[PDB]
């Protein structure tokens, strides 16, 4: 299925039984489904912890450096882990929700202190 | 901001200038009667003209009419169609219009002076080399079918009657009233298509010239048409 | 193989006749401004535009109260200046009105632009010449309105990765490696378009 | 000025003798057929004129040709056949609707042509229309010309015999148009003219806002016109002579019945105009007294300085009579070659 214009796109597929996502990062089509067919499977994702804790998650720094430079639009919560993994530069959207987080908390807190 | 008006002028002086048309009903028949029935039925049909208009047109021409009817939409009831004769004289003169709609083809036989009728107007006026338009039944359809919605032709206020020079197109022979016959005298349709040497050859058998030659048939219309004239002035006057 | 003929007849046929009967740019920029739809569309318009159309006219709605549409004249983006402090403006070199508006509000026009006195030596196209913000400057304060006067480090994994590849090929490099920023000519959002290789309905 | 305002030239140059039923059926095919048109067709049948229904059909004309393909050519030769066979013909009502719906028809005269068209409305001696007309050349916005003498003169006699206590449009016409006559630079009358008009443009702002006064008039939008009101007058104290009138008085008035006690355009740093009438106020005062402490007349009548200003105004009619021949010239230039390009099609046919 050739997609007329369109344009390739790195991105998230998701796979597992209901209540338990896995998701996969991969280059596909911006006309491509979800799970629709891919090119080249670059890493993959857990989104749940594992029972030492820590969230699973893999990366192929070559192939993706290839696919940019063969040239692909990417998606905003993949690049949101990328610059929390460090390759990539961090998100502003990502700061933006940190703050407010911090925020939110500090007014909580001083809800709990006028309150107590 | 108010909308221009429009303005047109072009006045070459020996074209504007046209006089004189009367209505073909008005004049009698050749058959013998004292002309008091004539006269009587003339200004009791010329004082309903001074209600009704009869906007003036001829064969050919297309005319839109509007009456009232007893079971109809509003109790109305308006059609378009093209102008295929004029019969009669005097109060029940007659014109017969037509149209094409739906693939079926309509007429209707319309009286210019029954109260019925609301008023006439008239879309398109121009004439047709034929005088009667009969064979527009045997002619394509595609020749018939008018638009009934269709806005009128604007008209100049003074100018020659309008006269295209066409040819018709027909459906094959078989026909009912054989127009090919030279009786008729209709130039309309297309021979050269509509039949063979043949046919027209043994068709002009029935040619009898000296009916145009003959004089003691034809009649004379001057006087006549005077005092038609003349007696509705004399109406219009008063 | 057996080919297919109506196929290319009705494209064709289209073809032609929606660029025959094309509904008129006036036409369809036309607005109503009490209920503020757009006619042929159904379409409302964007809040943030609402007031500006309600209030402020269109191009060549201005630039019908002057002699040959005020070629040279000076018209401003009004969004380019509430955006920035500079001067903006448009060289308007051609102009075409639309014949079938009624008050001629409607058309196309272009030449160079410039912005934040960036001048460009290219008479290239406007884009968003149907809006209402258009702010029209006369020759009065003219030329005092048009009056006008290094380098990132690498992410830290990517850094790391240079320092190993590097560490392995042998040379000591305790230079921290860096990219070209003043190259990089980021522009703002509001740099102009091309309004032909936009679309049209 | 007889010499200056009528024209044989004109006149009896380049008549072309066509049929006007003949031009008016062909522009009206053309029109139906809706193709382009040439503007030779329209100005032969200007040139053709000699009555009234026959400009009426000019005009209908005309407004087919704004609304036809060809829209910008707007050549002034034709306006001014136009212009001629209009008012020769003596249909000022019809001249003065063409020109305030300008944008219906498009009529656009030069320098020349517009004196021309202002003294005749001199020599007929009405007021009305010649206000209204040079408020329509106020939106036009062409100003630098030898007629800015006689624009000068309208605006500062009608200003004074106007006596009209209240209307906002026309206050804010007057406003605006008080300032393009001056910007020549001239002497007092043109500064102080500058000085007067920015003051009626900061009343006009500070009593309905700023939103009219770019809206549908050519305006800059700084808000601050009392305030460039000032500067013009300490500039002028600073510097020449300033011969003065008592419109200063009419500035006090305002600026008192001023200081007597939504869109938000305004930024929030910079206070807004009416917060900013009280300083406004003190330096009117400070700047009224510095003036009188340095011309002070206020006696002399500005429209009687205006025919000292006939001097001048009779000095440049020669350079403008030369810039009409010039253009003239380049007319009789560019048209007949552009006859021999409507000789080209037939001979191509
Ligand atoms: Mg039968």
């Amino acid at each position: 299925k050739a997609y007329r214009g369109g344009h390739l796109t790195i991105r998230l597929a998701l796979g597992g039984c209901t209540n338990r996502p896995f998701y996969r990062i991969v280059a596909a089509h911006n006309k491509c489904p979800r799970d629709g067919r891919f090119v080249e499977q670059l890493g993959s994702y857990d989104p749940l912890p594992n029972s030492h804790g820590e969230k699973l998650v893999a990366l192929n720094l070559d192939r993706i450096r290839h696919w940019i430079g063969c040239g692909a639009h990417l998606s905003k919560p993949m690049e949101k882990l990328l610059g929390l993994a460090g390759f990539f530069p961090l998100h502003p959207m990502m700061i933006t929700n940190a703050e407010r987080l911090r925020r939110k908390r500090a007014r909580e807190v001083l809800l709990a202190s006028q309150k107590t | 901001q108010p909308p221009p008006k429009p303005v047109i002028v072009d006045k070459h002086r020996p074209v504007e200038p046209e006089r004189r048309f009367l209505s073909p009903e008005f004049i009698p028949r050749r058959g013998r009667t004292d002309p008091l029935k004539f006269q009587i039925e003339r200004k009791d049909m010329l004082e309903r003209r001074k209600v009704l208009h009869i906007p003036e047109f001829y064969v050919g021409s297309i005319l839109r009419v509007t009456t009232a009817d007893p079971y109809a939409s509003g109790k109305i009831s308006q059609f378009l169609g093209i102008c295929i004769q004029r019969s009669g004289r005097g109060l029940g003169a007659t014109f017969i219009l037509r149209n094409v709609i739906e693939g079926q083809g309509v007429e209707i036989c319309f009286e210019l002076y029954n109260p019925r009728v609301q008023e006439i107007q008239v879309v398109k006026l121009e004439k047709r080399l034929d005088d009667s338009l009969l064979y527009l039944r045997d002619a394509l359809p595609e020749y018939s079918t008018f638009d009934v919605n269709m806005k009128p032709v604007v008209q100049e206020p003074n100018q020659k009657v309008p006269v295209n020079e066409l040819k018709v197109k027909m459906k094959p022979k078989p026909w009912s009233k054989r127009w090919e016959r030279p009786n008729f005298n209709i130039k309309g349709i297309r021979f050269d298509l509509c039949l063979t040497e043949q046919q027209m050859k043994e068709a002009q058998k029935w040619n009898q010239p000296w009916l145009e030659f003959d004089m003691m048939r034809e009649y004379d219309t001057s006087k006549i048409e005077a005092a038609i004239w003349k007696e509705i002035e004399a109406s219009k006057r008063s | 193989v057996r080919p297919r003929l109506i196929a290319e007849l009705a494209r064709r046929v289209r073809a032609l006749r929606e660029q025959l009967n094309r509904p008129r740019d006036s036409q369809l920029y036309a607005v109503d401004y009490e209920t503020l739809t757009r006619p042929f569309s159904g379409r409302r318009l964007p809040v943030r535009a609402w007031a500006d159309v309600r209030r402020e006219s269109r191009l060549l709605q201005l630039l019908g109260r002057l002699p040959l549409f005020g070629l040279g004249r000076l018209v401003t983006r009004k969004s380019w200046l509430w955006q920035h402090d500079e001067p903006c403006y448009w060289r308007l070199t051609r102009v075409r009105p639309d014949y079938t508006a009624q008050n001629l509000d409607h058309g196309k026009a272009w030449g160079i632009l410039t912005f934040k006195g960036k001048t460009e030596s290219e008479a290239r196209e406007i884009e968003h010449v149907m809006y209402h913000d258009w702010r029209l400057v006369p020759k009065h304060e003219e030329e005092a309105f048009t009056a006008f006067t290094a380098s990132v480090p690498y992410p830290p994994l990517l850094r790391a990765m240079i320092i190993a590849e590097r560490q392995k090929n042998g040379d000591t490099s305790t230079e921290e490696p860096m990219l070209n920023v003043q190259r990089i000519r980021m522009e703002p959002w509001d740099y102009p378009a091309k309004q032909e290789d936009k679309g049209r309905a | 000025s007889s010499a200056y305002v009528d024209s044989h030239k004109w006149e009896a140059r380049e008549k072309e003798h066509y049929c006007l039923a003949d031009l008016a059926s062909l522009m009206d095919k053309t029109f139906e057929r809706k193709l382009p048109v040439s503007s030779l067709t329209i100005s032969r049948l200007i040139d053709n004129i000699s009555s009234r229904e026959e400009i009426d059909h000019a005009e209908y004309y005309l407004y087919k040709f704004r609304h036809s393909p060809n829209c910008w050519y707007l050549r002034n030769w034709t306006i001014h056949t136009w212009i001629r066979q209009c008012l020769k013909y003596d249909a000022q009502d019809k001249a003065l609707y063409t020109l305030v719906n300008k944008v219906q028809y498009g009529i656009f005269p030069d320098n020349f042509t517009f004196n021309l068209l202002m003294d005749s409305f001199i020599k007929k001696e009405n007021y009305k229309d010649a206000l209204s007309v040079v408020f329509e050349v106020m939106m036009q916005e062409a100003f630098e010309v030898p007629s800015t003498q006689l624009l000068s003169l309208y605006v500062l006699f009608h200003c004074l015999a106007k006596k009209t206590d209240f209307s906002w449009e026309e206050e804010r016409n007057f406003g605006a148009s008080l300032l393009l006559p001056g910007l020549k630079q001239k002497n007092s009358v043109g500064f102080s003219s500058q000085l007067y008009g920015y003051a009626l443009l900061g009343k006009v702002e500070l009593q309905q806002g700023l939103r009219a006064v770019y809206h549908n008039m050519p305006l800059i939008w700084k808000p601050g016109y009392l305030d460039r009101a000032l500067q013009v007058m300490e500039k002028v104290a600073a510097s020449p002579e300033d011969i003065k009138l008592c419109r200063e008085a009419l500035d006090v008035l305002g600026a008192v019945l001023k200081a007597l006690t939504k869109l938000v355009e305004q930024l929030d740093i910079e206070e807004t105009e009416q917060s900013k009438l009280p300083q406004y106020l003190e330096r009117f005062k400070a700047l009224h007294s510095k003036l009188q402490a340095l011309k002070i007349e206020s006696e002399g009548l500005l429209s009687l300085t205006t025919q000292l200003v006939k001097e001048k105004l009779s000095t440049c009619e020669a350079e403008d009579i030369a810039t009409y021949e010039q253009n003239l010239q380049q007319w009789h230039l560019d048209l007949v070659q552009l006859i021999q390009r409507e000789q080209q099609q037939r001979e191509q046919a």
